[PDB]
C-alpha cells in the first residue's frame, strides 16, 4: 500500500509572550493511511486536555489532522508534538520553538 | 446540503 | 471573490474491530460547516461553524439521513473492492469519496466534482463534463460500467449543477460575515546565523483568510524554489491560517534576498526587504 509521512509542525496560534494565554497546536498533515497517534507534551508529560479537528483530507487524498490545547508559556516550560504512524519506526519528536 | 443516489462500487 | 462546497468520505476497515469507521465532513472554502464520526455517541450530522446552526429540523434529519446511507454504500464499497483486487479479509483498507462544486465572484457555476480513491489512489472521477468518468485501473472500469448501465452521472449532474449551488449560496448569504470576509495576510521575516558564516531567513504570513497563498523568495530576483523551504499552510485555529518560507543564506547576501507575498486580502502583492 501507498503510505505518506505525517509533515508536523508545532506552534501556538498568537505570538506567544510569558504569563499570557494562548494556544498550543500540533498539525500534522499530507498522511496516509488515516491511523496516526499524536500527543502534546510539557515537559515531556502528556496533557491530557487536548481536543482535535475532524478527520479531512486535501485534494491528493492525504489526511490532515489539527489538535491543540490552551496553555500559558513561562520561560521554563518545554513544549512538543508527539507523533507515530506506520510510516515512522519510532515516535518523532517536535518540540516548539518560539524563536522561529 | 450533500447529494442523494450515490450508488455502491 | 470566488467559493466553493465540498464534502469529504472517509471509511477505514477494521477487520475483527468492528464496522468500518466513517467520517464525513463539510466545507465552504475553508471553512468546516458540519461533521458525521460513526464512532460517535450522537449518531447526527452535527454543526461545526454558528451560521449553519439556524437551519432547522428538517435539516439536520435530512442530512442526517443522506450521510448515514453514505456510511452504508461505503461499507458495502470496501467488501466489493476486497473482491475486486482479490485482497484478503484481515488487512486495513480505506475508501474515500470527495464531491462539491466552485462558483466565481459572481456565485454563478464553474465546476463541479465527484472523485473516489481506494487506498490513497485514484479509482474513479467523474471528467469535468459531468457526463462520464475517469477509471484509474481495470477494477475501476468494472465500477464504470455499472454506474454507466445505472445513469448515475445525470443524477450527479443535477446536483452538482443545481442543488450544490444553490445550497452554497445560501451558506454564503447567511455565513456571510465569516465566509465573505478577506483577511489580508500579516507579513514579516526572521533572521537567525545558524553559524558565524550562515543565516536563516524564514518569511512569515499570519492570521490570513482564505488559505490560499504565494510565499516565494528571490536572490536577485531570480526565485530560489528549489532552495526554499515551503511548509503546508496550517490552521491557526481561530478560522485563519499561517505559512512561512525559509532559505539559508551566507551571512552579508541577506540584502540580495527578498520575499514575495500574493493573497486575496492584499490590494497588491507585497516584496519583503533586508534593506
Amino acid at each position: 500500500m501507498i503510505q505518506r509521512t505525517p509533515k508536523i509542525q508545532v506552534y501556538s496560534r498568537h505570538p506567544a509572550e510569558n504569563g499570557k494565554s494562548n494556544f498550543l497546536n500540533c498539525y500534522v498533515s499530507g498522511f496516509h493511511p488515516s491511523d496516526i497517534e499524536v500527543d502534546l507534551l510539557k515537559n515531556g508529560e502528556r496533557i491530557e486536555k487536548v481536543e482535535h479537528s475532524d478527520l479531512s483530507f486535501s485534494k491528493d487524498w492525504s489526511f490532515y489532522l489539527l489538535y491543540y490545547t490552551e496553555f500559558t508559556p513561562t520561560e521554563k516550560d518545554e513544549y512538543a508534538c508527539r507523533v507515530n504512524h506506520v510510516t515512522l519506526s519510532q515516535p518523532k519528536i517536535v518540540k516548539w520553538d518560539r524563536d522561529m | 446540503a450533500a447529494g442523494i443516489g450515490i450508488l455502491t462500487v | 471573490g470566488s467559493h466553493s462546497m465540498r464534502y469529504f468520505f472517509t471509511s477505514v476497515s477494521r477487520p475483527g474491530r468492528g464496522e468500518p469507521r466513517f467520517i464525513a465532513v463539510g466545507y465552504v472554502d475553508d471553512t468546516q460547516f458540519v461533521r458525521f464520526d460513526s464512532d460517535a455517541a450522537s449518531q447526527r450530522m452535527e454543526p461545526r461553524a454558528p451560521w449553519i446552526e439556524q437551519e432547522g429540523p428538517e435539516y439536520w434529519d435530512g442530512e442526517t439521513r443522506k450521510v448515514k446511507a453514505h456510511s452504508q454504500t461505503h461499507r458495502v464499497d470496501l467488501g466489493t473492492l476486497r473482491g475486486y483486487y482479490n485482497q484478503s479479509e484481515a488487512g486495513s483498507h480505506t475508501v474515500q469519496r470527495m464531491y462539491g462544486c466552485d462558483v466565481g465572484s459572481d456565485w454563478r457555476f464553474l465546476r463541479g466534482y465527484h472523485q473516489y480513491a481506494y487506498d490513497g489512489k485514484d479509482y474513479i472521477a467523474l471528467k469535468e463534463d459531468l457526463r462520464s468518468w475517469t477509471a484509474a485501473d481495470m477494477a475501476a472500469q468494472t465500477t464504470k460500467h455499472k454506474w454507466e448501465a445505472a445513469h448515475v452521472a445525470e443524477q450527479l449532474r443535477a446536483y452538482l449543477e443545481g442543488t450544490c449551488v444553490e445550497w452554497l449560496r445560501r451558506y454564503l448569504e447567511n455565513g456571510k460575515e465569516t465566509l465573505q470576509r478577506t483577511d489580508a495576510p500579516k507579513t514579516h521575516m526572521t533572521h537567525h546565523a545558524v553559524s558565524d558564516h550562515e543565516a536563516t531567513l524564514r518569511c512569515w504570513a499570519l492570521s490570513f483568510y482564505p488559505a490560499e497563498i504565494t510565499l516565494t523568495w528571490q536572490r536577485d530576483g531570480e526565485d530560489q524554489t528549489q532552495d526554499t523551504e515551503l511548509v503546508e499552510t496550517r490552521p491557526a485555529g481561530d478560522g485563519t491560517f499561517q505559512k512561512w518560507a525559509a532559505v539559508v543564506v551566507p551571512s552579508g547576501q541577506e540584502q540580495r534576498y527578498t520575499c514575495h507575498v500574493q493573497h486575496e486580502g492584499l490590494p497588491k502583492p507585497l516584496t519583503l526587504r533586508w534593506e
